[PDB]
RNA sequence: UCAUGUUCACAUACACAUACACAAACGGCGCGCG
RNA sequence: CCCGCAGAAGAAGCACCGGCUAACUCCGUGCCAGCAGCCGCGGUAAUACGGAGGGUGCAAGCGUUAAUCGGAAUUACUGGGC
């Protein structure tokens, strides 16, 4: 049921007493499609083996963002090591208007309408870590009016 | 490193020959001729039949052909039709009176040579190595094997440089004397040249030393 | 401005039936259709994903019979149309006016159904329009006039069109040989396999 | 359904026509080459639903994803095939 | 003979009956009054139910088994769905009722 | 399209294979069981 | 950088050059070769590569590569000139258009006979 | 059903609706070409004789077949008795979990 | 105490094995067992 | 603009196919000839040079060069750093 899609399969080496010892490592991320995604980063001596330890680490430690409807609840940047990531809410029918590894987290997480940019470096690793802080960091009114002690439509 | 070949270092240990008579030097190289010759015309005529192992015995007044194999139907037909007829051409390639026995493999998965002419067939059907490699790792583990080890080399999927691949799934000890490794060896002639394929299967390490 | 080569090769490139050809006889017994045209067709390389986005655009202009100018013109129009960009783009292609008469049945393709709009067998509201492409209007009364109402093609594709299961969205009345254009036709009124979202984001690379 | 009575009674024509998805038209049953069911016949899959598993018959949609769209191929809705027992 | 499980008929989920097919023994009318008279009312409602003919329960009865916890949930049957539907092809309306 | 007869099943070993001939039906004098291919007919598509 | 500073002092972008100034923003411009010579190229490649030490019209002085299997040129010669380095000869940073004044068609050209001023063959 | 090769099994009462709905297709063709009294009652005549048959065969004068004479069971025939439902399949039934 | 080493030149997303999931059905006529 | 006239009859090119980038095989040649937007290809089996066939993309045009902006958060006011 989980959607899951890779993102990128590079060939990573080690030099050795003999020579190059060349190995696989995917980057996939999963989601069930509902508001609940998760990514892993999978490493092996073969693409297969690769992607599917992945897709393990991903299934496992998923997390939950604050969604509505389809799209975010408010203007949300994220920053990790090198990428920083501004992804905004945006209105309906627009799409997942946005650069590649954050398509992909974004629309497993199931958000259809979202306006995304990756300043700063694109190293699909870091942005794709920088796109799930800045899902998980997006609290909704109900948290908000909850944290504050109101009602809903008293933040609005 | 260069291996020593295990069937071959096993012999008497372990393994029992294939060939087994007794003849004085006189008789030895043709002796010897006549099985070769029995074997290549054997292999050619039944390349389909699955043929794991022949064994050749003359006790000095015939030939006695015991072949190991996993398609007794097919090697044979209604009523040892092709199996009497074979006997008759080894009769006349070999110059005595001949002898065919059939023994029927129970695992095809487990048996070296079984797995080679398989490996060796997919190649040749130009599917992809590494899966056929896969798969066939897996049908030998899931059979029950102790350990298997398989090797495909040269030119894999019409690569210009040629390299060597291989997978390992359990133990496969060779230094063991005592263990049971079955081991043989292919070729698929692919229109990039030979592929070579080794197979090693260890059985199990038996402590007696049956023939 | 037209394309004029082998029609079933567009269709074994996509890989579906596009519906070039009427349809009497079989698409498998016309050509291997489980194949990709050419020499190297018999290879399925991993596409590339713009590869399928690109595919996706060149399957619906190649059912519809758009060059790539006019259907960039067409996502233009769609994107200024207020709403959903893809149903808008559907909305617009199946507005053309070959395509209206097509779907009516006064021609077995749509190639042949360009073909009487260009000879000028095709009136809309006794205006005898000339340019395939013409953007029909809801509620529209599009004829056939007399001389080639005799058209033994055109009433056998009467014939065909009763085959076929007929769209929800035109009244068309085969003795009169006359349809009527009433509502702008759903996505769900459309065939469903076309994915708005490739040739969306196709354009707006 | 839950329940706890039964009741009979005659069917009205409206109810008669409630109980309806379709109203079936022509002579006939599947097909005498292939062995698709012949549309508005007494197996049409857009009376009475779609034949393969969760899939629809024109081809167009064969995923959960579109379960319950109604295509315009031929207009089956794609939904359980176990429905097609009880329409 | 004996049958863990296997076919069904298709008009009616029933088990097919044979050897030649692999089937299930009619527990027929009269084994129905033999348990009704016992007391035995639990053994019944399985016996025409779970064990055979409520299209959901015997595959949740299954799952249940293999996990061993004993227990059933009994719906109702699919051949009596299709004697509604088989008078409702009458101009009998026939209908559940719920209070 | 026609059927045909043969050992080259699709989706299945030598450990079943074995009983057949080279043709596509069992030896006279093999001795079956449960499953057991006998005859290895295949139907196109 | 404080808003003050900016101020004080604005932000000036970055000026990026011509890469081609002796075309002065013209697509082509004509030349009359002074000398036609040819050069081995920098690694890894090797080959003897043509060029062409040309005077423009406006003056400047260029050496512009040769394309195409083969010429007929010599000094003397009218030639025409557009943009575009070849890499492998640096210092190489135009080339010459293949079918024009002096530059003439090439022989049994008969893919991408338009990037060589070659005529369509009988067809 | 399809049964040994390309052969629909005979299923009854898809022999009976499409005895219905031939005569129906024949009833709103000659209603809508205006046929004469005579040729109607024909034709109604066999409609509602043929719906007779599909509610109960064999209540009319006689039963029809597609056979050597073997009455067409027809719904009320799938309700009632000693073959049909309430007997049949639903008071008792086949069981799983058993062996003889 | 102990210098130098000509130029270029070294396997990459799992789009399956005679897409996932999918194991024999209904009526006469008989014979026989209980 | 309309009506009538006979005839498929009078009307298809250009670029690209190693990756970025949609779309491959054979032959010719052998770090030569050559290509090239960037990485690179070519030193006797060239999917990258030339030819062929095949295909892909645009279409009365297609490509090349020149020019600006965007991509470039690469003068960072929105929106950089030491
Ligand atoms: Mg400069
Ligand atoms: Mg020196
Ligand atoms: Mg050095
Ligand atoms: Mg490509
Ligand atoms: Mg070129
Ligand atoms: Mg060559
Ligand atoms: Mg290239
Ligand atoms: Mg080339
Ligand atoms: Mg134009
Ligand atoms: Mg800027
Ligand atoms: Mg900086
Ligand atoms: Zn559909």
């Amino acid at each position: 049921e989980l959607q899951e899609k890779l993102i990128a399969v590079n060939r990573v080496s080690k030099t050795v007493k003999g020579g190059r010892i060349f190995s696989f490592t995917a980057l996939t991320v999963v989601g069930d499609g509902n508001g609940r995604v998760g990514f892993g980063y999978g490493k092996a001596r073969e693409v297969p083996a690769a992607i599917q330890k992945a897709m393990e680490k991903a299934r496992r430690n998923m997390i939950n963002v604050a969604l509505n409807n389809g799209t975010l609840q408010h203007p949300v940047k994220g920053v990790h090591t090198g990428s920083r990531v501004f992804m905004q809410p945006a209105s309906e029918g627009t799409g997942i208007i946005a650069g590649g590894a954050m398509r992909a987290v974004l629309e497993v997480a199931g958000v259809h309408n979202v306006l995304a940019k990756a300043y700063g470096s694109t190293n699909p690793i870091n942005v794709v870590r920088a796109t799930i802080d800045g899902l998980e960091n997006m609290n909704s009114p109900a948290m908000v009016a909850a944290k504050r002690g109101k009602s809903v439509e008293e933040i609005l | 490193g260069q291996k020593v070949h295990p069937n071959g270092i096993r012999l008497g240990i372990v393994k029992p020959w294939n060939s087994t008579w007794f003849a004085n030097t006189k008789e030895f190289a043709d002796n010897l001729d006549s099985d070769f010759k029995v074997r290549q015309y054997l292999t050619k005529e039944l390349a389909k039949a699955s043929v794991s192992r022949i064994v050749i015995e003359r006790p000095a007044k015939s030939i006695r052909v015991t072949i190991h194999t996993a398609r007794p139907g097919i090697v044979i037909g209604k009523k040892g039709e092709d199996v009497e007829k074979l006997r008759k051409v080894v009769a006349d390639i070999a110059g005595v009176p001949a002898q065919i026995n059939i023994a029927e493999v129970r695992k095809p998965e487990l048996d070296a040579k079984l797995v080679a002419d398989s490996i060796t067939s997919q190649l040749e059907r130009r599917v992809m190595f590494r899966r056929a490699m896969k798969r066939a790792v897996q049908n030998a583990m899931r059979l029950g094997a102790k350990g298997i080890k398989v090797e495909v080399s040269g030119r894999l999927g019409g690569a210009e440089i040629a390299r060597t691949e291989w997978y390992r799934e359990g133990r496969v000890p060779l230094h063991t004397l005592r263990a049971d490794i079955d081991y043989n060896t292919s070729e698929a002639h692919t229109t990039y040249g030979v592929i070579g394929v080794k197979v090693w299967i260890f059985k199990g390490e038996i402590l007696g030393g049956m023939a | 401005a037209r394309y004029l080569g082998p029609k079933l090769k567009l269709s074994r490139r996509e890989g579906t039936d596009l519906f070039l050809k009427s349809g009497v006889r079989a698409i498998d017994t016309k050509c291997k259709i489980e194949q990709a045209p050419g020499q190297h067709g018999a290879r399925k390389p991993r596409l590339s994903d713009y590869g399928v986005q690109l595919r996706e655009k060149q399957k619906v202009r190649r059912i519809y019979g758009v060059l790539e100018r006019q259907f960039r013109n067409y996502y233009k129009e769609a994107a200024r149309l207020k709403g959903n960009t893809g149903e808008n783009l559907l909305a617009l292609l199946e507005g053309r006016l070959d395509n209206v008469v097509y779907r009516m049945g006064f021609g077995a393709t749509r190639a042949e159904a360009r073909q009487l709009v260009s000879h000028k067998a095709i009136m809309v509201n006794g205006r005898v329009v000339n340019i395939a492409s013409y953007q029909v209007s809801p509620n529209d009364v599009v004829s056939i006039r007399e001389k080639a109402k005799k058209q033994s093609r055109v009433k056998a594709a009467l014939e065909l069109a009763e085959q076929r299961e007929k769209p929800t969205w035109l009244e068309v009345d085969a003795g009169k040989m006359e349809g009527t254009f009433k509502r702008k036709p759903e996505r769900s009124d459309l065939s469903a396999d076309i994915n708005e979202h490739l040739i969306v984001e196709l354009y707006s690379k | 359904e839950e329940f706890d009575a039964i009741k009979i009674a005659l069917a009205s024509p409206d109810m008669i026509r409630s109980w309806s998805f379709g109203e079936v038209k022509k002579p006939e049953t599947i097909n005498y080459r292939t062995f698709k069911p012949e549309r508005d016949g007494l197996f049409c899959a857009r009376i009475f639903g779609p034949v393969k598993d969760y899939e629809c018959l024109c081809g167009k949609y064969k995923r959960l994803k579109h379960r319950g769209v109604i295509c315009e191929k031929c207009g089956v809705e794609v939904t359980q095939t176990k429905v097609r027992r009880e329409r | 003979h004996a049958r863990s499980t296997g076919s069904y008929s298709l008009v009616t989920q029933q088990p097919l009956g044979g050897k030649a097919q692999f089937g299930g023994q009619r527990f027929g009318e009269m084994e129905v009054w033999a348990l009704e008279a016992y007391g035995a009312a639990y053994t019944l409602q399985e016996m025409l139910t779970v064990k055979s003919d409520d299209v959901n329960g015997r595959t949740k009865m299954y799952k249940n088994i293999v996990d061993g916890n004993h227990q059933m949930e009994p719906g109702m049957p699919e051949s009596f769905n299709v004697l509604l539907k088989e008078i409702r092809s009458l101009g009998i309306n026939i209908e559940l009722e719920d209070e | 399209g026609p059927e045909e007869i043969t050992a080259d099943i699709p989706n299945v070993g030598e450990a079943a294979l074995s009983k057949l001939d080279e043709s596509g039906i069992v030896y006279i004098g093999a001795e079956v069981t449960g499953g057991d291919i006998l005859v290895g007919k295949v139907t196109p598509k | 950088a404080t808003v003050n500073q900016l101020v004080r002092k604005p932000r000036a972008r970055k000026v990026a050059k011509s890469n081609v100034p002796a075309l002065e923003a013209c697509p082509q411009k004509r030349g009359v070769c002074t000398r036609v010579y040819t050069t081995t190229p920098k690694k890894p490649n090797s080959a003897l590569r043509k060029v062409c030490r040309v005077r423009l019209t406006n003056g400047f002085e260029v050496t512009s590569y040769i394309g195409g299997e083969g010429h007929n040129l010599q000094e003397h010669s009218v030639i025409l000139i557009r943009g575009g380095r070849v890499k492998d000869l640096p210092g190489v940073r135009y080339h010459t258009v293949r079918g024009a004044l002096d530059c003439s068609g090439v022989k049994d050209r008969k893919q991408a006979r338009s990037k060589y001023g070659v005529k369509r063959p009988k067809a | 059903v399809p049964l040994d090769g390309g052969r629909f099994a005979t299923s009854d009462l898809n022999d009976l609706y499409r005895r219905v709905i031939n005569r129906n297709n024949r009833l709103k063709r000659l209603l809508d070409l205006a046929a004469p009294d005579i040729i109607v009652r024909n034709e109604k005549r066999m409609l509602q004789e043929a719906v007779d048959a599909l509610l109960d065969n064999g209540r009319r004068g006689r039963a029809i077949t597609g056979s050597n004479k073997r009455p067409l069971k027809s719904l009320a025939d799938m309700i009632k008795g000693k073959q049909g439902r309430f007997r049949q399949n639903l008071l008792g039934k086949r069981v799983d979990y058993s062996g003889r």
